[PDB]
């Protein structure tokens, strides 16, 4: 037939029209022609290149643009829009033949090609779906809330007869309904036939709950939700909590005896997803060369610190501590017996309104594995490990908590002072031995909790006191204060010049944020940080020894002079650990004397800031050589 | 990995890792059972 | 006919992905597994295992043709072996028996054992000697009147922060055949002493755990002993 | 064929939810009620298509009378069996279906009774015209729905036996019969839905002005040209309250609010203004909240003790011990893009305070209970009334000493209004005269410059404007923030609470609200100065005993 004759319809509906064999083979021929000959008048066929790429990477998905099919064969685009199931089946057979022409043995390897329609023009929200959209193609936006596990769904079903024992040839399984068998062809009987899963072929199946994104929801109304079924190649592509656009067939669930609660013949609906599009710390070979180029620069550490938290103004010491915590040191197990922690723990103790929460959020966006937890609030991952039974599923799960989940990563704890006893024991154990022991519900085990910790806390009474020292200013007991490497005390002393630039920064953010209206870019910095944590592992040599013992001996006796809380071995280890993170920002295999001096500066500045006002003025002049 | 299991692994030997969270009690399955007809008294054995 | 029928043992296990590598917003995913005969009772819950098995199919009476996956266990490998009185081994080969006898004939066995205790800790030689004495224990006495005399040695280390007493506790935890390291208030989800709770399925009393009981016949290292 | 629906409206009488009687079943009738829960729009089997199981020929356009039916005619001559069919969902014809749950209105509730609910079904174009938390008038038919719940109720329940009098039988051998229960509950099927205002008496301004007629646009613009419009507005807020002009200013700015801004990072800047009123007992703090809930649209009034964490944000509800779970919106969702009035905030326990400040920072409500995972909007302003520790407000202590609320509660309030009771002869004399005059004269002792209807019209007009800062405005704002910080630095402990950056952001928000009050698109430095003065006299100086 012809395209104009395809536009005219003889059957009652479009589905029965496409169902006719002459019309179906005409559609298949026209779709094969369109797949073969289509070009953008640039001398290149995009679909031939796509077929070659999917053949070379061994993929069962062919991404087909809807605009290309619409401009060339408008009636076929209309047929795909209104009756997508059988149209997609036909064009899947067409694309399978097109791939077969390119690769002859691709059929025995895969035997299935799924066509993913891209750039469907009309976009529906979840609240405006009606029955007119049923059995039609729809493109909707939404945020994924939860996803099930991947299940095997029958694809090529193979049966065996109980009377004879013979295995009867495979049948394709429709995804819409269950298929059954009534004849044996060997016994010529209608006897009981059993499915054997050994010879049956399966495809992946997943269910995803999609809700309307809260920004698009009208004010008084609730966000609507739908169930989206993801097939074999589409499973586990959408992490819960991310916003996607799904194109698929809007259809009805079939359930026994409908719904007895309503009193009306009411059907549940789903979206059978044809395609998923999303609205990664992988570096290429060129990106590694660019990393070496930017790390060769002398002011790489200054530039990294300045790139820390662009929304935060004027807090250079906090940004330096964040840079050390993100880059981290080298954990070392010497001869098996003795273990030394190699990740920096930072505690931001500050008065309210000092933007600690924004810093924690920046670290969460920046770090590879960052887990946010809070002592005061409830809508967060808990810090304590547990074994819990689902009240619906009746199936137990072991959760390690935020500290175990942030293993080889970052744990960001907001409201550090407001914990209960169980959380305090959990973070105490995690900072003590980097593990969490659980003996509950028959499970006795130890989970690895080698997580760097960045915490935010407030002083007692809502304001820091300079005359009192650090231990009196917090409810935190001394052993949990000792485990932190960097202790950033932040107070907003009223200085007119500082308040002027801070207010100017806030107002300029407000003005640029209005709808009617040196730093490394963050995408590059994120991969640079991930590369440094897994590739460098800086080391130090034996001739650098004579200086660190020199300064540390000059440290402790000064702490003897004023009677403050002492410099222990932990301060020396914090010096040697922070220096291994400064050599990671330089991407250097050795730890230099300049990185070591900068680490000494950070540790001494954190020690002096933690003192009372009487001790601080004496300690500042004695260590002015190290602070510079 | 447990979440990288696929329909391509169905009815095939897989090597995989994890933590065991529960072990049930031991059930008793029949390997050899001798059976007798109720009224016929025909005696048969089934080996599993 | 049950008196002439034969039976074996079947066990259901549940394997979960390790909680260290789980997406933050997702419940960890698990699988039901079946073992039989000599593969049963070879693993306790909490053990990290490698498993060779058949990824298999069953139908449970959410999709027209959906099957729940499960594993028929063919082999279990315990990556690490937990230490307790029940899992302790009493058998000794002849070569290690003779090798340990060559240790006892050394007049400086005491010195080399004290030097082997925490080599990366400077000083505290008396504490290291006391740790050697604590690790051995003493002769236990059971008397004809029934009054039991203990032989285990308890050692307290009071002192200033940053003096490697916690590292000594960790080293004793590592070197002891059976050892549990906890704080005074216990662990994150493992209590101190003994916990007697009810069975999660049958509601009957059982011993959930505890530091001092799990390390029976061993050493309990209690850090921050004052806060309890 | 197109499905046509007739919607009747303007019935002479509207019936209360408790006036529903069995005599009106199958009759056109009007009810009013508060929408508490709404369901997803679902397809309903209107005209089904079946195939006979052994004929295997298609039939269509079989009408469905409520519960699911199958035909017994089968005009195909192939079969001799009527009962056996199967239904295909693809060829079937469907309709819009929504079940919305409505509740008795507060004034309609009898003296000691609890409110009772009713499930009303919307079909066709009437779906989604009902929203949780508003008062709707439904016109439709009173229908009856099968109910298995009434099994254990006392009284004789009607049953339905098949009559066997004209059936010839033989006792040939080889006596079972089927009986079904007739138990029902009354439901409503509404053809027309109209939303009455939740008050006693759409973002684009071009859309809003088209709804008003030209004559009412004339008084709207006439209020616009008034040079003393701010004084009229602040005097028209809560005329029952005598004095307290600063609280009326703050409440007017809360009803106007600020603009919601989002940066390139993705963080959201809150435009809602939160007010907390603290002070001595019987200083008319509850009068402000009762005025706001009765006046402002999409506003709820809650007590601190009577509230719950699920009742304030959202609750997952078990229904009829059935496997389905539902979500009912809490107080902050019912007041989304409105004001939630929380009286006796100090009496609220710590868990509910945590659950509500989570919505105060995040502007959202997270649900992870049971099998329901959802994020809901909570873009609501908060007007709270609190009592200090010990009843009286202590002059010696700070603001944090008097209040039992958490620091996350206290930091997010833009304005704290401390109303102190001082016994002076004059002010007590005019206050007593005003209150007794209210009791004597009822409505005509209230003389606002603007009526409630025109005030709501002006506020709805003013909310369409989105003010922007000017070049001089930014510099004046920075200088005002520096003056605030220097004043606290000089005051030390004499200040009630210290100015941080959050107070600068609240001053920006208040300046935007003031610019909305005067219906200007650009913020004047005078408006910033007025916001500065309001925030300055919001803070009171702490008295210190002499040494
Ligand atoms: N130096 C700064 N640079 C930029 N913004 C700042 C700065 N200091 C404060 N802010 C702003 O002030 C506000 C403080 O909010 P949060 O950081 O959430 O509160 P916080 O600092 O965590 O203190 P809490 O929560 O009361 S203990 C935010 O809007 C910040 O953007
Ligand atoms: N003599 C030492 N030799 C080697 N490392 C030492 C020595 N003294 C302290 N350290 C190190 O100092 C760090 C502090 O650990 P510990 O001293 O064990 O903590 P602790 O302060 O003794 O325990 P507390 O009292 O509960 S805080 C560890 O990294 C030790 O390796
Ligand atoms: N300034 C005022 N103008 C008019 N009526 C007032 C004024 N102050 C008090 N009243 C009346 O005194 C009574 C106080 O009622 P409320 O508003 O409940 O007091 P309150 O300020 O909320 O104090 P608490 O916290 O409830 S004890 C009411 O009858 C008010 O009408
Ligand atoms: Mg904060
Ligand atoms: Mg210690
Ligand atoms: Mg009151
Ligand atoms: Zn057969
Ligand atoms: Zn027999
Ligand atoms: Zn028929």
């Amino acid at each position: 037939l012809t395209l104009e004759s395809l536009s005219n319809v003889k059957a009652n509906s479009y589905s029965e029209w496409i169902t006719q064999p002459n019309v179906s083979r005409t559609i298949a021929r026209e779709l094969k022609s369109f797949l073969l000959e289509y070009t953008d008048e640039t001398g290149r066929s995009v679909y031939g290149a796509r077929i070659r790429t999917l053949g070379e990477m061994n993929s069962e998905s062919l991404e087909v643009n809807y605009r290309h099919l619409a401009e060339s064969k408008a009636i076929l685009a209309l047929f795909l829009a209104k009756c997508p199931e059988e149209m997609l089946k036909i064009f899947d057979l067409v694309a399978m033949e097109a791939t077969e022409l390119h690769y002859p043995d691709y059929a025995r390897i895969h035997s299935e090609i799924h066509v993913r329609i891209s750039d469907f023009p009309t976009i529906y929200s979840l609240r405006e779906l009606r029955e007119s959209n049923l059995s039609s193609l729809v493109r909707v936006t939404g945020v994924v809330t939860r996803r099930t596990g991947v299940f095997p769904q029958l694809k090529y079903v193979k049966f065996n007869c109980l009377k004879c024992g013979s295995i009867l040839g495979p049948f394709f399984q429709d995804s819409n309904e269950e298929i059954r068998i009534s004849f044996c062809t060997n016994c010529k009987s209608k006897g009981p036939f059993r499915v054997n899963g050994e010879k049956t072929v399966y495809r992946n199946y997943q269910r995803v709950t999609l809700q309307e994104a809260p920004g698009t929801v009208p004010p008084g109304r609730l966000p609507r939700h739908r169930e989206v079924i993801l097939l074999a190649d589409l499973v586990d592509v959408s992490k819960p909590g991310e916003e996607v656009e799904v194109t698929g067939i809007y259809k009805n669930n079939y359930d026994g005896n409908l719904n007895a609660k309503n009193g009306f013949p009411v059907f549940a609906t789903i979206i059978e997803a044809n395609s998923i599009k999303r609205r990664v710390f992988s570096w290429t070979e060129e990106e590694e060369r660019e990393f070496r180029k930017i790390s060769r620069d002398r002011g790489i550490i200054d530039k990294i610190i300045s790139s820390m938290a662009p929304s935060i103004y004027g807090h250079r010491d906090i940004k330096t501590a964040v840079a050390c915590s993100l880059f981290g040191g080298v954990p070392k197990n010497v001869n098996g017996k003795h273990s030394i922690r190699g990740d920096i723990n930072v505690l931001l103790l500050g008065d309210p309104g000092t933007a600690k929460s924004q810093i924690l959020k920046y670290v969460e966006k920046t770090a590879h594995r960052a887990v946010f937890a809070t002592g005061q609030g409830a809508s967060a991952v808990g810090l304590t490990a547990s074994v819990r039974k689902d009240p619906i599923t009746k199936e137990w799960t072991l959760e390690g908590g935020a500290l175990v989940l942030a293993d080889k990563g970052v744990c960001l704890i907001d409201e550090f002072d407001k914990m209960n006893d169980q959380d305090r024991t959990s973070i105490h154990e995690a900072m003590e031995q980097q593990s969490i022991s659980i003996s509950k519900a028959g499970i006795v085990t130890t989970l690895q909790a080698r997580c760097s910790i960045i915490a935010a806390a407030n002083p007692n009474g809502g304001r820091y006191n300079s005359t009192l020292p650090l231990a009196q200013n917090v409810s935190l007991t001394e052993p949990i204060l000792s485990r932190f490497d960097i202790l950033c005390v932040v107070r907003d002393l009223v200085d007119e010049e500082a308040d002027e630039r801070l207010a100017t920064f806030v107002v300029d953010s407000h003005v640029r944020s209005h709808p009617e209206n040196s730093p490394i870019p963050q995408e590059l910095l994120m991969k640079y940080i991930h590369y440094a944590r897994t590739k460098i592992y800086p080391k130090l040599h034996q001739m650098d020894m004579d200086k660190v013992s020199r300064v540390y001996a000059d440290l402790r006796r000064e702490s003897i002079s004023t009677g403050s809380f002492p410099i222990t071995v932990r301060h020396l280890e914090s010096i040697l650990r922070i220096a291994e993170s400064f050599a990671k920002m330089r991407l250097s295999e050795f730890v230099s004397s300049y990185d070591l001096d900068r680490a000494i500066k950070v540790v001494v500045d954190s020690f002096v800031d933690a003192q009372k006002v009487s001790v601080r003025r004496q300690l500042r002049r004695s260590f002015a050589i190290y602070t510079l | 990995p447990l979440r990288d299991l696929d329909s391509e692994h169905v009815s095939k030997i897989v090597r995989l890792s994890g933590i065991i969270i529960s072990t049930s009690v031991l059930s008793s399955r029949a390997t050899y059972l001798s059976i007798m007809c109720r009224n016929c008294r025909h005696t048969t054995s089934i080996t599993i | 006919i049950h008196e002439s029928s034969k039976f074996i043992d079947q066990q259901f296990l549940k394997l979960q992905e390790i909680p260290e590598l789980v997406p933050v917003g997702e419940m960890p995913r698990n699988l039901t597994m079946t073992c039989d005969r000599y593969l049963t009772n070879k693993v306790i819950p909490g053990t990290r295992v490698t498993i060779v098995g058949i990824y298999s199919i069953y139908n449970s009476k959410s999709g027209v043709a959906i099957r729940t996956p499960y594993i028929k266990i063919l082999g279990i490998q315990s990556d690490v072996e937990t230490s307790s009185i029940w899992n302790s081994v009493t058998m000794f080969t002849e070569e290690e028996e003779e090798e340990f006898l060559q240790l006892s004939r050394n007049p400086k066995l005491y010195e080399i054992l004290t030097n082997s205790i925490a080599p990366s800790i400077f000083g505290n030689e008396d504490i290291k000697k006391a740790i050697v004495c604590l690790l051995m224990g003493g002769s236990k006495k059971i008397l004809p009147d029934g009054m039991r005399l203990r032989g285990d040695i308890n050692v307290l280390l009071l002192g200033d922060p940053g003096t490697a007493k916690s590292q000594l506790l960790k080293f004793v935890e590592k070197v002891s055949p059976i050892a549990v390291y906890t704080s005074g208030k216990g662990s994150s989800a493992a209590g101190l002493t003994a916990s007697v709770q009810r069975d999660p399925m049958t509601r009957e009393f059982y011993l959930e755990g505890g530091a001092m009981v799990l390390a029976d016949g061993g050493v309990v290292c209690i850090d921050e002993f004052d806060k309890m | 064929e197109r499905v046509f629906q007739i919607s009747f409206f303007n019935l002479p009488t509207v019936h209360r939810i408790r006036d529903i009687r069995s005599e009106k079943i199958g009759s056109l009738l009007s009810i009013s009620g508060t929408v508490t829960r709404t369901s997803e729009v679902r397809p309903e089997l209107y005209k089904a298509s079946f195939t006979c199981d052994m004929c295997r020929a298609i039939v269509d356009n079989v009408e469905q009378s409520f519960k699911y039916t199958e035909p017994t005619f089968c005009p195909n001559p192939s079969c001799e069996n009527r009962a056996f069919w199967t239904l295909n969902v693809t060829r079937s014809r469907f309709l819009d279906w929504q079940k919305v749950r409505i509740q008795e209105n507060a004034n309609e509730i009898p003296t000691g009774s609890m409110p009772r609910t009713l499930d009303v079904i919307l079909r066709g174009d009437s779906v989604e015209r009902a929203k949780p938390g508003d008062r709707c008038k439904f016109t439709g038919v009173e229908i009856v729905v099968p109910d298995v719940t009434q099994l254990g109720l006392p009284g004789v329940k009607p049953s339905s036996t098949l009559d066997t009098r004209g059936i010839s039988k033989t006792t040939e051998g080889l006596r079972s019969l089927g009986v079904r229960d007739l138990t029902y509950k009354i439901s409503f099927l509404a053809c027309h839905v109209i939303s009455i205002g939740s008050n006693i008496g759409e973002r684009d301004q071009e859309v809003f002005l088209n709804s008003l007629s030209s004559d009412e646009i004339n008084e709207l613009k006439e209020m616009v040209k008034d040079e003393h419009i701010y004084d009229k507005l602040v005097r028209s807020i809560a005329p029952a309250v005598f004095g307290h002009e600063a609280v009326k200013k703050g409440i007017l700015l809360q009803m106007l609010g600020g603009v919601h801004k989002s940066t390139v990072e993705g963080i959201k800047l809150r435009g809602d203004i939160n007010i907390c009123v603290v002070g001595d007992p019987s200083t008319s703090k509850s009068q402000f909240l009762k005025y706001v809930v009765g006046f402002a649209p999409r506003s709820v009034y809650t007590s601190g003790k009577a509230s719950s964490a699920a009742g304030l944000t959202a609750a997952v509800v078990r229904d009829e011990e059935g496997g389905d779970y539902t979500i009912e919106a809490g107080a902050l969702m019912l007041a989304d893009n409105g004001i939630c009035c929380i009286d006796e905030f100090d009496k609220m326990d710590i868990s509910d305070q945590v659950a509500i400040h989570e919505a105060m920072e995040q502007q959202t409500i997270s649900i992870a209970k049971a099998g329901i995972h959802a994020t809901l909007n909570a873009r609501t302003s908060i007007l709270a009334a609190a009592n200090p520790v010990g009843g009286r407000y202590n002059r010696k202590l700070s603001l944090r000493g008097n209040l039992n609320m958490t620091a996350p509660i206290m930091s997010r309030f833009d304005l704290f209004f401390v109303i102190l009771d001082d016994c002076n002869e004059k002010i007590d004399t005019e206050l007593a005269s005003h209150i007794v005059d209210l009791h004597m004269k009822r409505d005509e002792a209230i003389e606002p410059p603007f009526s409630a209807e025109q005030l709501r019209r002006y506020i709805k007009y003013a909310r369409t404007f989105k003010p922007i800062l000017t070049k001089e405005a930014r510099s004046y704002l920075v200088e005002k923030y520096k003056e605030l910080r220097k004043d606290d630095a000089q005051g030390f402990s004499r200040s009630s609470y210290r100015i941080t950056v959050r107070q600068l952001e609240s001053m920006i928000r208040l300046s935007e609200a003031i610019a909305r009050a005067n219906c200007v698109d650009e913020i004047t430095p005078s408006f910033i100065a007025e916001a500065y003065d309001l925030l300055r006299q919001s803070i009171i100086r702490v008295d210190v005993d002499d040494v």
